């Protein structure tokens, strides 16, 4: 990976709302476009907060 | 509950309302803001997170910020299908949790 990939791979291995569909999904997006590896991680981080708010939902109720 | 909202708002077609969550340094001041609408004799459902993204199929009308311990929900262009009770929701760093608000109910004539 360059310095851009593994960053990213690296936050994106440890993001506890992703299911593992989700996370080998950017993963590959990683391997697939290096180049866009910052928004494949913006991508990854707003899926993660949404499926977090849906925990709070799921509290909520 | 741990956040402070204002109980109602009363409001008519076509006008902006504002409605506001009052928070502390471990809730609001510490993490991003969701708010949850609960149409009248619907499920709850969420609206909003990481204080101002839009939960997929939710209209542009709704649009959300956080300030220090504040956070605020306002609605554009409000239509009847707008009343409802809106309730705030963070983690609290203190409590280890989910915190939530009491709901502000707006209603619209």
């Amino acid at each position: 990976f360059n310095k851009d990939q593994q960053s990213a791979f690296y936050e994106i291995l440890n993001m506890p709302n992703l299911n593992e569909a989700q996370r080998n999904g950017f993963i590959q997006s990683l391997k697939d476009d290096p180049s866009q590896s910052t928004n494949v991680l913006g991508e990854a981080k707003k899926l993660n907060k949404l499926q977090k708010a849906f925990e709070s939902l799921k509290s909520f109720q | 509950p741990v956040l402070t909202q204002s109980p109602s708002v009363s409001a008519a077609p076509r006008q902006r309302v504002t409605i506001s969550v009052s928070g502390s340094n471990s809730n609001i001041g510490s993490n991003t803001v969701n708010w949850i609408q609960q149409l009248p004799g619907r499920a709850p459902e969420l609206l909003m997170y990481d204080d101002d993204l839009l939960a997929p199929g939710v209209s542009d009308r709704f649009s959300g910020s956080r300030s220090g311990t504040s956070a605020s929900l306002t609605i554009s262009g409000l239509q009847s299908e707008d009343e409802a009770d809106y309730y705030a929701a963070t983690w609290d760093d203190s409590l280890n949790g989910w915190v939530f608000g009491g709901g502000t109910k707006v209603t619209v004539l």
